[PDB]
């Protein structure tokens, strides 16, 4: 004996499991029914009360796989399979069936083959018993969770959001072969249907608050071990380099709710957790990390959230020091590119967008004499797009007010720090287009306006 | 249903929590800040 | 006060914009007040005296 | 003031501090295997790469 305890100390698996225990089959009937054979109903009806009362020893599991794969009937196997499970999970009765399921493959495909068919509650005791011997290291099987992940049955109770038991043993199930290297290649491959209920369970925590105690997703014991086992099974599967890259590009819309969901909630298996999945996607091992660093720092903004994020501390320090190395890492790894080429670059593509080196002065200050290359064309350059986005494109519009917006507050830094940008920028004419920005909306881009106005107004006299 | 926390030395916990239980307080449970996780 | 929880972050992040902008707008008009005052303080002076 | 609330709360938050230290454990025990696995991937690496 001594298999692992998968699926023993939840709530949700004693609730489910206590639901099947506590109804009686009548394996007799079905026996003088012609549905179940007579040795087999009687080994089946003597399992129960020798699973108890009796705790070679595996010598009675042999009627009941020919037994349950005979039949036809979901009570009989799941009770039988609920029986099989609670004997297996045991370290003190039933330890010759783990010895006689390890050694014999013929009867865990057997058994395997009797799961994901029926109710969905024997086809999760089914796929739970086999996942649990699949779990150790007795044998191994990839292509039974490759053909159990490929059916809608065991994913389908997964898949819905009504039952967080079944959701959470399927999701528990997965983290465990997901555990394991060999899993994480098969198990990657279906990861787009259990993506979206992961980050759903997620998003609807966030979404609601943890400070009263309901039935729904809260700071209860449910609801911590759903988020944890949710965040754990993309955390587990975050481990591969390859996997980080497609996952960060794929699910970085619902991604951004992990910063969001560690602030929120107060135990740190979510912070931790999130704090990880990111740290462990932000890493240099991973194939293209620059381009989910950046497209995550500048298109999410996650430089700040993990900035704010990084002052509140809880406990386990060891997510704290991989939020602070990702930290580091995130705003290190975007920092340290230069300002002249990125500037250069975004004035080059016509695309003005608020990042978080955009907004400083050391990025404009370096970036102010490198610029001159033939009376300030840099400036004049952009000056000449955001008038010619004035004058063609017109205003009063969301995708005008961005570029506007962002080259009239770019331009207040370098008209400020560079006292010879009003004879360019008079020359080039951008200081009578700067005053109608003001009058008309966009009160934000107004506001630039007004500061980049307030800059040329401030050394065109004293 | 709404999580309420007080402070007080171990002497005064009887009064304190019969006049803060004579006013809707219900389960109230003297613990401290280092039996907790 | 309400009786749900709060969280600093979010107000500190969303009162840091706020006072950098009110301290922008508030340099930005009293430079500009000042200097439409000395403007204005000028243009009589330089009408008077032309 | 009542016996059974403090036996209920005690109960439930020795539950939650255990499964919270279990899934602690769990996660750090997974973190650690996880820097072991990597750890020992450069330096196998490395080594078969100058043996080769």
């Amino acid at each position: 004996m001594g298999a692992t305890k998968i699926l023993m100390d939840s709530t949700h698996f004693n609730e489910i499991r206590s639901i099947i225990r506590s109804r009686s089959v009548a394996w007799d009937a079905l026996a003088r029914s012609e549905e179940l054979s007579e040795i087999d109903a009687s080994t089946a009806k003597a399992l129960e009360s020798i699973l108890v009362k009796k705790n070679v020893n595996g010598k009675t599991l042999i009627p009941l796989i020919h037994l349950l794969s005979t039949s036809d009937n979901e009570d009989c196997k799941k009770s039988v399979q609920n029986l099989i499970a609670e004997l297996l999970s045991s370290d003190k009765y039933g330890d010759d069936t783990v010895k006689f399921f390890q050694e014999d493959p013929k009867q865990l495909e057997q058994l395997f083959d009797v799961s994901l068919k029926g109710d969905f509650q024997t086809v999760l005791i089914s796929g739970f018993n086999v996942v649990s011997l699949l779990v150790q290291n007795g044998l191994h099987n990839v292509k039974l969770v490759e053909k159990l992940l490929k059916n809608n049955n065991l994913i389908n109770i997964l898949q819905n959001i009504e039952q967080m038991d079944t959701c959470y043993v399927c999701i528990r199930l997965l983290q465990e072969l997901a555990v394991i290297p060999e899993y994480r290649d098969v198990i990657w491959l279906h990861e787009k249907k259990f993506m979206p209920t992961l980050f759903k369970i997620l998003q609807r925590a966030t979404d609601s608050q943890l400070a009263t105690r309901i039935v729904a997703t809260n700071s209860n014991h449910l609801g911590i071990q759903l988020q944890y086992h949710s965040l754990l099974l993309i955390w587990l599967l975050t481990f591969n380099p390859v996997f980080a890259n497609e996952l960060v590009q794929k699910y970085l819309s619902d991604f951004l709710d992990l910063l969001k969901l560690v602030k929120i909630t107060i135990k740190e298996k979510v912070s931790r957790l999130c704090i990880s999945i990111i740290l462990q996607c932000c890493s240099t091992r991973v194939k293209q990390h620059k381009k989910v660093i950046k497209q995550l720092l500048l298109l999410g903004n996650a430089l700040p959230t993990v900035q704010s994020l990084s002052e509140r501390k809880y406990s386990d320090e060891e997510l704290r020091q991989d939020i602070s190395n990702l930290k580091e890492i995130l705003e290190n790894e975007y920092q340290e590119l230069t300002s002249f080429d990125e500037y250069v670059a975004e004035l080059d593509s016509k695309l003005l967008c608020w990042s978080p080196p955009h907004v400083d002065n050391g990025f404009w200050s370096d970036n102010i004499d490198e610029f001159k290359k033939d009376n300030y064309k840099i400036f004049r350059q952009l000056i000449e797009l955001l008038q010619a986005k004035v004058r063609n494109g017109d205003v009063n519009a969301k995708q005008e007010k961005i570029i506007i917006q962002v080259a009239l507050n770019d331009i207040t830094h370098v008209v400020e720090l560079l006292p010879e940008s009003i004879d360019v920028l008079d020359k080039t004419g951008g200081k009578a287009d700067i005053m109608e920005l003001l009058n008309h909306s966009d009160s934000r881009v107004k506001y630039e306006a007004l500061k980049a106005t307030q800059a040329i107004i401030g050394y065109t006299f004293k | 249903m709404a999580l309420v926390q007080f402070y007080i030395p171990q002497e005064i916990s009887r009064d304190s929590a019969y006049t803060l239980g004579q006013l809707g307080l219900v389960q109230f449970r003297d613990l401290n800040s280092k039996v907790r996780a | 006060v309400p009786p749900s929880g709060s969280v600093i972050d979010d107000y500190v992040r969303n009162a840091s914009y706020l006072e950098e902008r009110l301290i922008q707008m508030e340099d930005a008009t009293d430079q500009i007040e000042v200097q439409k005052n000395d403007l204005e303080q000028y243009r009589f002076i330089l009408q008077s005296g032309d | 003031l009542t016996p059974n609330q403090v036996n209920d709360e005690l109960n439930k938050m020795q539950a939650f501090i255990r499964k919270e230290a279990e899934e602690k454990a769990k996660e750090i025990q997974l973190k650690a295997d996880q820097e072991y696995e990597i750890e020992k991937t450069n330096i196998v690496r490395n080594e078969t790469n100058n043996i080769d």
